[PDB]
This record gives structure tokens, C-alpha cells and sequence, in this order.
């Protein structure tokens, strides 16, 4: 279980870092709205070309009202980051308490929920926008994939611990 | 303007504008992905 | 394509001595039945379980989805 | 199981727990909606270079020119717009000379260049030539 | 002519809601069984 | 089996003999053609 | 009206590529198992 | 075993001969191209009738450039011929080494791969065309079926040899 635990820890850290970078940076969308080739993020719009290179504005996000509010607050990407952090905390705490098996189950549940909320956040973002997609968007997607894989690994470790206990 | 300074023009009898003339000119092998947007395919995989 | 898919499914499901009483139910006759049932959208009595057999099944499923949907859509226009 | 369900096929196993059956049911509803939307006009989708002046300015593969003496060459000469200034800068030093003696000669040059030449002319003449045989030219942009 | 994600986002919301509901049901059953086992 | 094949619904049994599989295959082709022809414009006939 | 092979030639390419990939995977596993058996 | 192996050898030779003839001959397609009726193969067109009946002219082949290059090179029909030849060589060499069981498997894989490349070549030809098809087209189409049937036979022999070896 040492290799699986190492892989789970590395994947949890990688998913958390990727999602945090994706939320923090401003390379989500390569649109043209100021109109000279601006690259946008979840909160700012910066000009990649013209007389204003390096100036970052503030995105104005305002049924339709609910979608605008959810896109503005970015509750789902932030919630995914929070859930990934909690899953990493559970992974860390499972080492100190090697007898409480439900901690690794909690970690797996947190990782799966973080991936699901990342799906929801991507859906909300793409729906609210309606150009190309930058590397922050793909960082979020890769974070989703790694979160799902790490959740699978954590659930497998939980099953292995309970099977070994049953034997 | 340069012509108006030496000759008198009447009111226009036809409108125009400088335009671009070029010679005129089957989907790809992956045309089966066309009915849905690329975002839809990504979200379906996710 | 039906002939080739059935032959490759039988091959990847039965060639290796390290999986062999048959390891599965995927002789050439049953591979042909599986492919025909998949194409006709009539389900299958059996399904592949190996990685390579599941790759063959998945690509065949994608192929038959595209082809049957195209046939039905174009027939709706023909009618 | 998830793959065979979307592909509208089905596998040799099926969930038997309440939560597994909830997952299967919602995936089945998703598959129904998405596949019905996808395959509605699949056959239709299977059977189906320059957009403006900045496109001409930013490239080099296609040459462009105007008449030898006319309003368009003068318009490009005294224009203070950056894109038109660049276009005039290219035309002035273009070799062979891109300035044509007549509109018909420029149209013939466009037709015989195999898409390697663009002609800048008045919209009325472009609209006339576009709707005449051999119908091998078109107007791009506004 | 292609279909956009905005047109079919509701089915994605329904799918994720169903996944969350199934996870909640499974966890509730697990917790009840674990508490009953602990009492026994 | 034949009723389930026509409704494109499947059942819990399937032929295993060569002749039974020939019958199943021709019935499947018949069902595919007939159902594809039937369901093409069904709502148009319902509404009119 | 009748759509032709050129319209659907990509799916045939994907099918044959998948068949080749499956054969490659099966043969890689067979070679690995044969090496393991010979070493053992 | 002897009857099965005789069938395998005869089918391998028939498939090789059919594919070689289909590649080497010119009656692949009957088209009114050059505008007089003409029979065209893989490498040249010959006038079917008219004044210059019998004159043969090499094909003028020149996303789309790749398709025309593949069709002009005819890499897939020739690759099918080569794979059929290698499968026949394996079948012939299997008698020389009666204890090497993997030679039969090699022959089966070669025949299956030759059939698959035959499929690819047929698709490439028909796509690059965009009338009727001659007997060289249906020789290669027949060569595919035999190569797939001989590939099934060789795999059964490989299984039978190992089933015997296991007892």
C-alpha cells in the first residue's frame, strides 16, 4: 500500500495545485472583447496586444440572474479547491491514525465531490460565456481528471484495508 | 476632394466603396463530431 | 468491416495459451454473432471481458452508432 | 457499463443496489437526451482565405493591386489608417507592378492567378463581374 | 448549425444532481449499517 | 423472442444454432428496416 | 442524396486503427506472459 | 491437421496470387474519363474503345494532398501483398520447425493484418476516386475474404497445437 499511498498523495497535491493555479490565473479565454485580443480569466480581463498591454480590467458578470450570480461568485471552482484541500487533509491525517479506516473513505468522497463540482463549474463558465481556451481552463480539466483518479485510488485503498482486516 | 477642387461634381447618382475581389474558393474525416460543439464533447467525456 | 471485426475479436479473445475449457465464449461463430447483434442494435447474449476484446467491442459500437444513425437520418430524408 | 450504455448497446452486468440504480437511471436519461440530439441530423452534417483588408495586409502569399490611375490608388496613397498605410507600402514597392491599366485586365489577372491575386476596386464593378460568366470571382468582406 | 452546450446544460445539471443523490443515499445506508453494527 | 426483437427490446434468451441464428439475423434485418421506416415521420402523422 | 464512402471514410479509419491497437495490446500481453513463463 | 494445413497453404497461395494480380492488372474501374470509355487500374488508364483502343496512359494523381499521396503510392495494397507473402513464408517454414509453435501465430497475425490493410487500401482507392468496377477490384476484394479465413485457420492450428501440448 506504500506505492498506492505515495501515488494518492502526489495526485492529491497535483490536483490541488492545478486547480488553485487555474482559479488564480487569468488565461481562461482568448477572446476579443475590450477590441484587441484580450485574454480573460474568472475575474479579470487583460489585453495581450495594443496600447494597453499589461492592463487588467474587472469582468462585469451582470434563470438568467441565477446563472450570472453563480458565474460571478465562482462558487463551484472555489468549492472544488476547498474539497481538494479537505481530501488532502484527510490523506495526511490517515497516516497519524492508522486504525481509523473511515478517514481514507472521507478522502475518496471529497476527491469525487471535488471532481463533480469542477464539472459543474466548467459547465457554468462555458454556458455563461455564451475565441479560444487558455491553459488555465485545461489546468482545471486536468485537475478534474487527477481528482477522479485519486478518488478511485483512495476508495481502492479503503477496500484493501477492510479486506485485509477481514482476513 | 482633389478632383472637386478643379472640377464641379453633381450630387451622387450611384453609391459605391472600395472592395476586395478574389477567385472563388466536403467536411473532414472527423465530420461525425460536427453535430455537437467541442465543449459538448469535452463535457460528455468528463 | 464486419468480417474483419469478427475475425479480430475471435483472435484477441482466443489465441493466447496463458488465458486458457475455453477462457470465454468467443469462438469465431460467437464473435460473428456478437458483431451482428451489435450492428443490428439487438443486444448481445455475451460481452467481451478482456482489454483488447473490449477495445474491439468499443470501436465496433462507435462504428455501428455512426453508421446506423447516418442510415436512419438519410432514410428520413429519402422518405 | 457506462460506455455500452451511451453507445446504446448494453452489457452483461447491471447495477442491483439502490444507489447504483440511481446512477444507471440518470446516465440512461442523459444518454437518451444526448444521443437523440446528436443523431437527429447526423447525415446532414456529413454531406455539407481572406475575410477583410487586415487579412490581406498581414499576409504575403496573395498579392493585391489597383488600377494605374484612379480613385482607389489615391485613396490608399493618402490614407492615414495603419492597415491601409501598410497596404500602400506593399503596393508601392511590389514587383512586378501590381497596378493595372484597366479593370478588365485586373479581373483577368485575378482569374488566371489561381487564387494568388486579389483586386481592389469599386463595389459596383465587383457586383457586376461577380454575376457574370465564368462566375469564378467573388467579393470578400465589406 | 452545431448544438451548443448552453442548449443541453440542464441534462448535465440533472446528471450531476443524480450522482450526488446516489452518493448521499449510499453514505446514509453505510452510516446506518455501521451504527447498527456498533450497537451490536 | 420475436416480439422483443421487433420492439428492439431484447429478451433473456438468444439462438445458439446456425439455423436459429440465421432466423434471428434475417428477423433483425427486417426489424431494422421496418422500424427505421416507421419511426421516421411518426410525430408528423400524430399531429396531422 | 445517398451519402457515399468518402463522407464516412473517417469512421472506417478509426475502426481499423482500433482493431490494430487491440491486436497490438493482445500481442504485447502475450509476449510479456511468455517472457515471464520462460524466466520462471 | 494435414487437411487443415493443406487448406491453409492453398488459401494463402490463392490470396497472394489474387492480390498480386489485382495490383498488377489495369481492370480496376470502368470510367468514361479519357471523354471516351476507359478501364483504369491502380497505375494507368487504357482506352477501352474508340480510335486509340489499347493505348495506356499512366495515372495523373496530382488533408487532401495526403490522401492523393497515399492513393498514388498505393502503399496499402502493396503492404497487403507483402504481408501475405510473409504469412506464406511463415506457413512454409512451420514444417521445417515443427516444434516452434509461434510461427503459426505469426502467420495468422500476418494474414489478419494483410486483410485489414486491404480494407484500408480499398477505402482509400474509392475515396480518392471522388462507372463500375472491374475484375481486378473484385480480385482484391476476394483476396481479403480468403486472407481473413486463412487467418482464422492458422489461429485454430495454433490453439490446437497448444491444446495438444497441454495434454
Amino acid at each position: 500500500r506504500g506505492v498506492q499511498m505515495l501515488l494518492t498523495t502526489v495526485g492529491a497535491f497535483a490536483a490541488f495545485s492545478l486547480m488553485t493555479i487555474a482559479v488564480g490565473t487569468d488565461y481562461w479565454l482568448y477572446s476579443r472583447g475590450v477590441e484587441v485580443m484580450t485574454h480573460s480569466g474568472l475575474w479579470r480581463t487583460c489585453c495581450l496586444e495594443g496600447n494597453f498591454k499589461g492592463l487588467c480590467k474587472q469582468i462585469d458578470h451582470f434563470a438568467e440572474y441565477f446563472l450570472r450570480a453563480v458565474r460571478a461568485s465562482s462558487i463551484f471552482p472555489i468549492l472544488s479547491v476547498i474539497l481538494l484541500f479537505m481530501g488532502g487533509l484527510c490523506i495526511a491525517a490517515s497516516e497519524f491514525y492508522k486504525t481509523r479506516h473511515n478517514i481514507i473513505l472521507s478522502a475518496g468522497i471529497f476527491f469525487v465531490s471535488a471532481g463533480l463540482s469542477n464539472i459543474i463549474g466548467i459547465i457554468v463558465y462555458i454556458s455563461a460565456n455564451a475565441y479560444s481556451y487558455g491553459w488555465s481552463f485545461y489546468f482545471g480539466a486536468l485537475s478534474f481528471i487527477i481528482a477522479e483518479m485519486v478518488g478511485v485510488l483512495a476508495v481502492h485503498m479503503f477496500i484493501d484495508r477492510h479486506k485485509q482486516l477481514r482476513a | 476632394l482633389v478632383r472637386e477642387e478643379v472640377i464641379d461634381f453633381s450630387k451622387p447618382f450611384m453609391s459605391l466603396g472600395i472592395s476586395i475581389m478574389i477567385k472563388k474558393p466536403k467536411p473532414g474525416v472527423f465530420s461525425f463530431l460536427d453535430p455537437l460543439a467541442y465543449e459538448i464533447w469535452m463535457c460528455i467525456v468528463f | 468491416a464486419y468480417i474483419g471485426v469478427s475475425v479480430v475479436l475471435f483472435l484477441v479473445s482466443r489465441f493466447s495459451p496463458y488465458e486458457w475449457d475455453p477462457p470465454n465464449e468467443f469462438g469465431i461463430f460467437n464473435s460473428l454473432w456478437f458483431s451482428l447483434g451489435a450492428f443490428m442494435q439487438q443486444g448481445c447474449d455475451i460481452s467481451p471481458r478482456s482489454l483488447s476484446g473490449r477495445i474491439v467491442g468499443g470501436v465496433w459500437w462507435f462504428f455501428t452508432l455512426i453508421i446506423i444513425s447516418s442510415y436512419t437520418a438519410n432514410l428520413a430524408a429519402f422518405l | 457499463f457506462s460506455l455500452g450504455a451511451f453507445m446504446q448497446q448494453g452489457c452483461d452486468i447491471s447495477p442491483r443496489s439502490l444507489s447504483g440504480r440511481i446512477v444507471g437511471g440518470v446516465w440512461w436519461f442523459f444518454t437518451l437526451i444526448i444521443i437523440s440530439s446528436y443523431t437527429a441530423n447526423l447525415a446532414a452534417f456529413l454531406t455539407v482565405p481572406i475575410e477583410s483588408a487586415e487579412d490581406l495586409a498581414k499576409q504575403t502569399e496573395i498579392a493585391y493591386g489597383t488600377l494605374d490611375s484612379g480613385s482607389t490608388k489615391e485613396f490608399f496613397r493618402r490614407s492615414k489608417i495603419a492597415v491601409y498605410e501598410k497596404m500602400w507600402s506593399y503596393m508601392k514597392s511590389a514587383e512586378p507592378s501590381v497596378f493595372t491599366k484597366t479593370t478588365a485586365d485586373g479581373v483577368a489577372r485575378v482569374r488566371k492567378s489561381k487564387g494568388k491575386f486579389a483586386f481592389l476596386l469599386e463595389s459596383t464593378m465587383n457586383e457586376y463581374i461577380e454575376q457574370r460568366k465564368p462566375c469564378d470571382t467573388m467579393k470578400v468582406g465589406g | 448549425s452545431a448544438l451548443s452546450l448552453s442548449n443541453v446544460a440542464g441534462v448535465f445539471y440533472i446528471l450531476v444532481g443524480g450522482l450526488g443523490l446516489a452518493m448521499m443515499v449510499a453514505l446514509i445506508e453505510f452510516c446506518y449499517k455501521s451504527r447498527a453494527e456498533s450497537k451490536r
